[PDB]
């Protein structure tokens, strides 16, 4: 019962390397949770600092904080998962069964003691994460939700998007908390969102023909656009870089790193199958990690 | 009881889960036959030549599982209609690969989804699958009550809800429905997984659905309320389309995660079982006709061909109406002859077309209760029932009774009658050609003699049945017109249907007719007032007779005689199914024909839009004399 199907990478603070992993293929349909202590080692199970077996396979993951992982369940689950003071092993801490299909998307917001998953029963629910309960439920989309992204400075805003062709932008403190954005007119359906790291006002937004987006809030014009890839942007994370880059994901199997006019400054073929994550070493800032469905961990060094 | 499946969209173990499910008491599982998330690529390398296997194997159930027991699923992630050429292109390939595997497995039935307005590549698709070989698999299209825009949370600042009167709107969800039928021409292998949410819409809404292939209705888990004990339970709303399901015998199919955790998943299943055995039992029209639903039936031709021994049996099998003959019989005999002159007046009482002789014991039982003397002549053309009414005759009724075996239009009678009584009615009154066999016998009725029945009218109604249109479109016949089987009527206990309008008078018929021109061709107009959105798919057709005074006889919904069995109504489909709006009239035309040989109906949709004349001259259909 093993997945080779990667979903997630993402680096905690000091360096350590988060795996979650599907199996979409074969007699078991399930996923798993992996630490790799040493990046290198790593897809290797042999060499994994600890590692569990989940009931079913992972679409989403996040670190919360430094012991915590958060999981969007194939079940309807979203999973909260303990470290051992050891940090040896995985240990279950919450399971809630509350979305009625795949969760696909979660995302832990600034406060880390909240979250928020979209799933493809059209619903967006806010998490209480030491409660272990829902606060708020909510059907503001007419169709499945492909990514929800948590501001990262307000607990009471976070971005959404979906098949219905709407991009959301959320403050939990209005009355009517959802709020329509994006172009002008008729986009290709919104596909992967991200927050910039430093502007509390402007996020990208790749879409399902391969453009990327850079989006001003406040102006609600598509400030800039780049056909980046030739299939859908399935992904996008911002370097920790004082200037950042911008790593965009395809299922055209391809990575591309971008500076803050979106022109292409890096070009990665190596993966096979679809590209399904990035993170950047917090430790070095020019390593870049991605994982995909080919089972392959690559380390870029991008200039 | 319920037939009910569960719905799931992740099955770790194949074998596992739907031990559970069985173990839960579902009668089958809708699954995934490949994983939902795994998307693939046909066209672009180097994805297309991802490394295999591409789903799990056939290997991992019975044949006789795969049979009965698993309802595959399409993947959420193919859009044949999507914007994006290749997002088209690759859930083309991916649609057909899935279908193609479902029927490698020779599962029953495949889920597809109706969701947006435009599904016409997605049609194109599934026609090309359906043409490829003649497999007995169905699609299910699963499509909802109240599509998701229009049950969102009014939670959008800058894009609310409207909250403003909007009838058609409201029906959009029926509209996917019908144009995705029309595309793929009305094929039989195509029925309605209808999905119902947490808010019902308008009740004109949900009869949209009256007359459609629904073969599943599909439970949310979100939409059971709970009570006090904990138990999950639905809105009296709820029960009442639950039982509205219950009689067109759908299959139950629940959707989505136990969110009553208290309880077990048998809980949500043991309420339906609670509901389908707590409503009200069938009476004794519904039992008996609980096999013939919806069964189209050439109607019979008693005058032209000689019924079965069976079908007299079934004719006899209805107390109420011989009752009612009973007490026309009754009444009428009081009516005639005086108390004072009961030992001296004997009645001439003729049965015409009296089979096995049902109408003469119900005349031997009138007299013997109204205490007047009577003679009883049994005329039947049939000579195999004949037999039947002489060995009765011999050992029981004896001279007072005499068979007479021939034509009541050529048989040279030794005297008049004071009654005539006879029962030569169709479905549509008229349609056994009653008014000309009881005009041929007028002649040996005295001037002052009474007809039982006196009067027969004939009455139409508009309907909606897509259902009921395809039963009559696969009676084509190799070695006659393709198109004819439109073009005659079939007595059938309609089921699936929608009455569009309330049914109005066609055509009335008078015994005796003392009219020195007698002309038994008729032409009728009638207007349907319509208040719905709709399809036209034909008339339906029923009866009402007057035996004697106040002793009546109906087929017409409104006044049908309580518990009587013998007659069901007919149906005169059309060749087109007609657009119908709320607010128009359907204006239909009928003509009863006739010549030397034969009586036929012609009919005629005039509005809102022409038909062509069906069954001109009686090419198709005719009744012979
Ligand atoms: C007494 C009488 C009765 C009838 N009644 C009917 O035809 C009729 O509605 N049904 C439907 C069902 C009750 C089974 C018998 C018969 C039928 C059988 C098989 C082919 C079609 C029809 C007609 N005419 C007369 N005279
Ligand atoms: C009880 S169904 C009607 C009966 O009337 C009989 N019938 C119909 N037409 C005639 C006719 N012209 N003469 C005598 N019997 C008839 C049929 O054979 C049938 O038994």
């Amino acid at each position: 019962c093993m997945e080779r199907q990667l979903e997630a990478a993402r680096y905690r603070s000091d360096g350590a390397l988060l795996l979650g992993a599907s199996s979409l293929s074969g007699r078991c349909w399930a996923g798993s949770l992996w630490l790799f202590k040493d990046p290198c080692a790593a897809p290797n199970e042999g060499f994994c600092s600890a590692g569990v077996q989940t009931e079913a396979g992972v679409a989403d993951l996040t670190w919360v904080g430094e012991r915590g992982i958060l999981v969007a369940s194939d079940s309807g689950a979203v999973e909260l998962w303990e470290l051992d003071e050891n940090e040896t092993l995985i240990v279950s801490k919450f399971c809630k069964y509350e979305h009625d299909d795949i969760v696909s998307t979660v995302s832990v917001l600034s406060s880390g003691t909240q979250a928020v998953s979209g799933s493809k029963d059209i619903c967006i629910k806010v998490w209480d994460l030491a409660q272990q309960v829902v606060l708020s439920s909510y059907r503001a989309h007419a169709a499945q939700v492909t990514c929800v992204a948590a501001s990262p400075h307000k607990d009471s805003v976070f971005l959404s998007c979906s098949e219905d062709n709407r991009i959301l932008l959320w403050d939990t403190r209005c009355p009517k908390p959802a709020s329509q954005i994006g172009c002008s007119a008729p986009g290709y359906l919104p596909t992967s969102l991200a927050w910039h790291p430093q502007q509390s006002e402007v996020f990208v937004f790749g879409d399902e023909n391969g453009t990327v987006s850079l989006v001003d809030t406040k102006s609600t014009s598509c400030v800039l656009s780049s056909a980046v890839h030739s299939q859908c942007v399935t992904g996008l994370v911002f370097s920790p870089h004082s200037v950042p880059f911008l790593a965009s994901l395809s299922e055209d199997c391809s990575l591309a790193v971008l500076d803050s006019s979106l022109s292409e400054l890096f070009r990665s073929q190596a993966h096979r199958d679809f590209v399904r994550d990035a993170t950047w070493s917090p430790l070095n800032h020019s390593l870049l990690t991605t994982v995909g469905w080919d089972h392959q961990v690559v380390h870029h060094v991008v200039p | 009881r319920v037939s009910s499946g569960r719905d799931l969209n992740c099955v770790p173990e194949i074998a596992d889960t739907l031990g559970a499910v069985a173990k839960q008491g579902f009668d089958f599982l809708c699954m995934p036959v490949f994983h939902p998330r795994f998307k693939r690529e046909f066209i672009q390398e180097p994805a297309k030549n991802r490394p295999g296997p591409q789903t799990r194997s056939d290997l991992l159930l019975s044949g006789r599982d795969w049979n009965t027991l698993i309802v595959g699923k399409l993947s959420p992630w193919i859009r044949p209609d999507s914007k994006v050429e290749k997002i088209r292109r690759n859930s083309e390939a991916a649609m057909l690969q899935e279908l193609n595997f479902g029927a490698y497995l020779g599962l029953p039935a495949f889920l597809l989804p109706l969701n947006q307005e435009d599904n016409t590549n997605l049609a194109r698709v599934l026609t090309n699958h359906i043409h490829t070989g003649h497999h007995s698999s169905m699609f299910w299209m699963r499509v909802p009550l109240v599509a998701p825009e229009d049950l969102r949370d009014d939670i959008i600042e800058n894009a609310p809800t409207t909250h403003t009167e909007e009838y058609s709107g409201e029906e959009k969800t029926w509209m996917w429905w019908h144009n995705f039928r029309t595309l793929c021409d009305y094929s039989k292998r195509i029925a309605v997984a209808l999905e119902i949410g947490a808010d019902l819409p308008s009740n004109h809404v949900i009869d949209r659905w009256l007359g459609e292939p629904i073969k599943a209705a599909i439970l949310p888990t979100s939409i059971f309320l709970t009570n006090k004990k904990g138990f999950p339970v639905l809105s009296k709303m709820h029960q009442r389309l639950i039982f509205r399901l219950l009689k067109l015998e759908v299959q139950f199919i629940i959707t989505g995660t136990n969110h009553h955790s208290e309880k077990e998943f048998c809980s949500y299943l043991q309420y339906l079982e609670y509901l389908s055995q707590n409503r009200p039992p069938p009476n004794a029209y519904e039992l008996f006709a609980k096999g013939y639903e919806d069964y189209l039936q050439s109607p019979l031709q008693p005058l032209m061909d000689n019924l079965e021994s069976q079908t007299y049996e079934v004719f006899e099998k209805d107390p109420i109406k011989y009752s009612q003959y009973q007490q026309a019989i009754y009444k009428c005999l009081l009516d005639r002859v005086p108390e004072e002159e009961k030992d001296t007046n004997v009645q001439v009482l003729m049965v015409l077309g009296a089979g096995r002789g049902p109408l003469v014991n119900a005349s031997l039982r009138a007299a013997k209760q109204a205490d007047r003397r009577i003679k009883l002549y049994a005329v039947e053309k049939n000579p195999n029932a004949v037999v039947t009414l002489e060995n009765w005759q011999f050992e029981e009724w004896g001279s007072q009774v005499t068979v007479v075996s021939s034509d009541m239009r050529e048989w040279v009678a030794p005297e008049k009658a004071d009654i005539i009584v006879s029962e030569l009615l169709g479905s549509f009154a008229d349609n056994e050609l009653s008014p000309e066999c009881l005009d041929g016998a007028q002649h040996f009725l005295k001037d002052d003699g009474v007809s039982i029945p006196g009067e027969y009218t004939s009455f139409l109604a508009p309907i909606s049945s897509s259902k009921l249109y395809n039963e009559v479109r696969a009676c084509r016949e190799k070695d006659r017109d393709p198109e004819a089987q439109f073009e005659m009527p079939y007595v059938v206990r309609l089921h699936n249907f929608h009455q569009l309008s309330a049914p109005q008078p066609c055509f009335t018929f008078s015994h005796p007719n003392r009219d020195p021109m007698i002309d038994n061709n008729r032409y009728c107009t009638l207007e349907f007032p319509v208040e719905v959105n709709t399809v036209l798919h034909g008339f339906a057709g029923y009866f009402e007779t007057v035996l004697y005074q106040d002793i009546t006889l109906s087929i017409r919904p409104e006044t049908h005689s309580p518990g009587m069995f013998s007659w069901f109504p007919i149906l005169f489909p059309i060749k087109q199914p007609i657009t119908v709006r709320e607010g128009q009239t359907i204006c239909v035309r009928f003509w009863r024909c006739s010549n030397s040989k034969k009586v036929w109906y012609e009919w005629a949709v005039t509005a809102p839009v022409c038909s062509a004349i069906h069954n001109p001259t009686g090419r198709s259909y005719t009744i012979g004399l």
